[PDB]
């Protein structure tokens, strides 16, 4: 699939598309770092195969959290801010590394370009052909073809996260439907 | 022929199709590869025992084809790497990990056997002894 | 008997379009920039941010 | 029909067309891959033609639950994210593997280019003729042409997509229905 | 008529028409086939003289049903949705080929170009004569005045297709006519 | 490679997902029990359906295993290189090391393993003397001594 | 991740992005010097990360306090405005740098460019680009599109800061709630 992409990126150039990827081409190892660049800029915000709600608790007597996951954002369930330095949890507000008891945060995970969803690696791979374009060849009628396709992509992927996560009417209601039951 | 075990500094003189299909073990515990970085293609840096186990992918053909693309004579040579080393590690005894049938080995014995403590799992004959 | 089929299948087309009014749901657009993720919360008025 | 959709991107190029099937020397392989990441770009959000696991209950021993090896998305029935890793069920909240109950999801899978429907083919066929003229000749009036070919397609398989699922309103209009008799 | 279609689409391009069809010019073939591939996208949806209701059963113990005809497009008259693998029926949903019981279906089957009514052919072929234009001389005066054509025959086209299939209200006034008698 | 469920009784229809090379190389297993070809048939191709429908519940066990008698593909002979041929001839062998790697299709040793200080787990009661034991078994003698 | 957004800039520039660190011939340290720049004008204002000293009550004899060495902006708590004269706290209203009571203020600090969150980093990075691009190469669509990309960012950044900071109302409502209770 990671090949697919590179060759995706290669046609918009017009150059000679790879059978092998990891290969010497010079443009080969730009399309894969291009592409894991925008991977992990698209992927920052949350998403439904990202988001993973985990409480980890300090091992020892209270102290530093080595942080797990390929960890992209970390978001605090309760009223503090997470950090990563050093490869350890960091209180960005605090200013500590050591924590006395278990903390509730969701984490969004980073996820290899060969294990995501059909339309969010459509995505990324049309993003990722559209700026190398536009960095290679200049700002032309491709360019705006390509960010259009990227666009369709980008919104067939919102239909998928908006169907798996069901988004209702259901925050205030469940008061006002409880009641005449 | 393809695991190597052996403070800083790791090299990595077994040969392999991908950085990624290495994995590293250091006191047989796995370490993510976002925690290490390849200097070269013979040289692992850490950010901060150890063992390298290779493990190519089964699911997808390294080498895809296409209508209309460009050939060259190292492409039938690297896809049939591809299996040559699948069935290395297959060999090396280091990529099966259970069976789901029943072992029929006739008349052999299986030696170098660890000590048991869930008594489902196998025992020795160092704790027959020791019992009878 | 006329009217009465009259007033029945009228009746009937005002009952499908009040089904189709009673239909809530919110459309969301990709290109806005809204933050779905924390406009879905809501509730009791937070600083939600959009591009719009 | 695959060569004929080559055929097709062929003369959206002003090349002369071929008939023998992938033995052609002009660059007429981009013309196959812009096609098949078209279709299955396009293939990867929810039609018609999509298959579902009503029930898959899961062997207690390995605990893993296979899925279609052509699925492109995704959705479970009920309230659980689900994707692919390493060709079985993945929870993505979870980052878990293995299940314990069954599971109601909705996948939807690949399909052949010589198995769609024609206004689907016609309409990947003619986005990949539209994508590969933006690649190699430039943005010009013709790519505009070819937009236009591939939205009146795309409407035409909207249309035959409305038609095979009848979506009229048979959802709250029951509990009224119920009460009239 | 098709060879007067294919001078038709030669003389769009400006070329030396033809009086004997299937010869060995390089243009010529190339008119026909555009002119079949227009003509099976366009009668894909369904028409006056394409679209007919038949019923097949399972000719032997309940098993696969070899679908006749030049089928295009196939709808369902009941609840499931049909497709066509390895020229039998197929069940698009339940993934199956053996049918138990006799199934209702509408079928849109192929036209040859010789026995179509005459506007409707005369919108393939100006169709067909616009795009070959558009892609051999580009987009131009020409390409738009073609199009114009094109569409002048289709609504001609539409209005025959109105003409021939009466649609007037007579979907719910029949129980709003047959109560006064 | 394989996929195993259970099934409630009655069921004729088996729906499969492996990606065969070939209708034959799809094995049937009813309770660990081989079921023979001419028991079932293939309604299509991702549908198995039993002559006679299953009396009670139990496991349905779909093992794969490539025909590694021939090359699928002898070039020699009328092969024409192409992809297609290229890609399923290499399919055979990526299969074959699939269904190796699993571990359902090695019967048995001819050889004195080493597991090399490494426990064999999860192993069953032994029925016969010449089968091997776990520390279950050795209880019952700690136990009477 | 810091060569990763001078290749960022580079790539922005059309030159071949580089592996070594710092250890180039061509001009990239401008993109350096401008990622350096934009990184502490973008952080000098407030984000959700940043410091607090609650109370620092100075020694009588010396008379002066520290203040952190990474301190961009410093807004008191209370009315007074201060900032920063030869490391330590500063009177603006007042010219003094002596203090005989506690001070409550709320300092921003300066964060490295491997250590702040993805969001940041990349607008961050694609400011720098687009500077860069408009100094060397001119104002083209490249640096729209460049722009319009670190603009996107910063949408992105801002809405990953109000997800850190949950800004509802609980400022005047907290009299109502409790006049409730």
């Amino acid at each position: 699939r990671l090949t697919d992409a590179v060759n995706v990126t290669l046609e918009a150039l017009g150059e000679s598309r790879i059978v092998d990827i990891n290969t010497s081409n010079p443009s080969a190892g730009l399309a894969r770092a291009a592409l894991d660049r925008t991977r992990r800029g698209v992927l920052s915000t949350g998403w439904w195969f990202n988001t993973i709600i985990r409480e980890v608790t300090p091992t020892p007597n209270p102290g530093q959290i080595k942080v797990p996951w390929n960890q992209l954002s970390m978001y605090g369930l309760d009223g503090t801010k997470y950090g990563e330095r050093d490869g350890v949890l960091y209180n960005l507000v605090d200013q500590t590394k050591v924590f006395s008891d278990t903390v509730h945060l969701k984490v969004v995970i980073d996820i290899d370009f060969e294990d995501l969803p059909e339309h969010m690696a459509m995505w990324v791979a049309n993003a990722t052909a559209a700026q190398v374009y536009l960095n290679d060849l200049g700002a032309d009628g491709n360019y705006k073809s390509l960010l259009g396709i990227a666009a369709e992509y980008e919104a067939m992927n919102m239909r998928e996260h908006l169907r798996n996560q069901r988004y209702s009417t259901s925050r205030t209601h469940a008061a006002r439907k409880i009641r005449s039951g | 022929y393809s695991w190597s075990e052996q403070t800083t500094l790791i090299s990595v003189d077994i040969e392999y199709l991908d950085k990624s299909y290495i994995y590293l073990y250091i006191n047989n515990v796995l370490i993510s590869n976002s925690d290490y970085s390849w200097n070269s293609d013979t040289l692992i840096q850490l950010n901060t025992t150890v063992l390298l186990v290779r493990r190519t992918d089964k699911e997808y053909l390294y080498i895809m084809f296409a209508e209309g693309a460009a050939f060259i004579r190292e492409n039938l040579d690297v896809q049939n790497t591809q299996f040559l080393h699948l069935a290395q590690e297959l060999v090396e005894g280091r990529s099966i990990d259970g069976f789901y049938g029943d072992l029929s080995m006739n008349g052999y014995r299986i030696t170098h056997l660890a000590d048991g403590v869930d008594p489902k799992d196998a025992v020795n004959k160092g704790q027959l002894d020791s019992v009878s | 008997a006329g009217d009465f089929a009259r007033l029945s299948v009228l009746s009937q087309a005002l009952t499908l379009y009040e089904v189709e009014a009673a239909r809530l749901y919110n459309a969301v657009s990709a290109g806005a920039g809204i933050d779905v993720d924390a406009a879905q919360a809501a509730e009791t008025g937070d600083y939600v941010q959009t591009s719009a």
